[PDB]
């Protein structure tokens, strides 16, 4: 369950901190 | 073996590309549909003489969404086959991509229409594979010419993330997309996570629960967020950017939106 997107890879189930 | 014009209702339309009708009818490059039952007839007089007897006023199936004059339609290919292979080898005439039109019996129709002053009109259409082992929830998908970027488009896709929510499911369009096709799915995944994270204020959040919320392919989620160059990379972390100038920009923007309670429909 892994995105691979440009060049490295995202966890489906890593929480990505919002910020401004 | 070129149709170059057909009559539906009460419009003339161009056809776009080849679509395999009886070389007996395509070689006239002109045919005469009923809107109702899709039927295709030679001749004007012929397409008149079948509306005064014609008993259909909506597609078959069950009517499963109605809110106004709006309804959807579930069709079984392997229930009403010619109704479907008809519905096919219309979609061909507007869709450069699709292949399959007369073994219907794999597929689900969502047929939307809208009732008038004069009856029960054909908006357009997705086909859906009964068992997709590649998470497509939509195999085809088209508005007819005449409601053609006018928001029904982003109705029917709305409808089928509404269907693969019920089902619980995460779901994504079988490419190759049509060009618009294409350009409509990624505007409307753009104003899909501009709502969501307008409706969000937690502080953290992973792919895995925006997909589940929208029904959206984690794929598809990413790249509209590279689209809308809110995917940051600082450090070792991935982040995600709050553009409130797109939630702002979006804001503005409102009828022709599907609601969920008017579905009468389980998996
Ligand atoms: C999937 C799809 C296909 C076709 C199509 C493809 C091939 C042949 C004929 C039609 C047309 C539309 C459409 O109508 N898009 N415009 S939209 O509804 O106003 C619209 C859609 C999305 C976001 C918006 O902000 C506005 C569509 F969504
Ligand atoms: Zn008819």
């Amino acid at each position: 369950g892994m995105v691979e997107i440009e060049l490295h890879r995202i966890s489906i189930f890593d929480p990505l901190e919002i910020i401004l | 073996s070129m149709i170059k014009t057909i009559a539906f209702g009460r419009y003339e339309l161009d056809t776009w590309y080849h679509s395999p009708y009886p070389e007996e009818y395509a070689r006239l490059g002109r045919l005469y549909m009923c809107e109702f039952c899709l039927k295709y007839m030679k001749s004007q007089t012929i397409l008149r003489r079948h509306m005064a007897k014609c008993v259909w006023k909506h597609p078959p199936g069950d009517e499963i969404y109605r809110k106004g004059s709006i309804s959807v339609f579930e069709v079984d290919g392997k229930k009403n086959k010619i109704y479907c292979q008809n519905l096919c080898l219309l979609a061909k005439l507007f869709l450069d991509h699709k292949t399959l039109y007369y073994d219907v019996e794999p597929f689900l129709f969502y047929v939307m229409t809208e009732a008038d002053n004069t009856g029960c009109h054909l908006i357009g259409y997705f086909s859906k594979e009964k068992n997709s082992f590649l998470n497509y929830n939509v195999s085809c998908i088209l508005t007819m010419p005449q409601y053609m970027r006018q928001g029904y488009g982003k109705m029917l896709i709305d409808f089928s993330y509404l269907l693969s929510k019920v089902e619980e499911k995460v779901g994504s369009p079988e490419r190759p997309l049509s060009d618009l096709g294409l350009i409509s799915y990624r505007s409307y995944w753009k104003e899909v996570l501009l709502r969501y994270l307008h409706n969000f204020q937690g502080k953290e959040i992973s792919i895995k629960e925006i997909s589940q919320e929208t029904a959206v392919n984690p794929v598809d989620i990413v790249s509209t967020l590279q689209a809308l160059q809110m995917l940051k990379y600082w450090k070792g972390k991935h982040l995600v950017l709050k553009r409130q100038d797109l939630i702002d920009e979006w804001i503005a923007k409102e009828n022709k939106t599907m609601d969920p309670s008017c579905l009468k429909w389980t998996p």
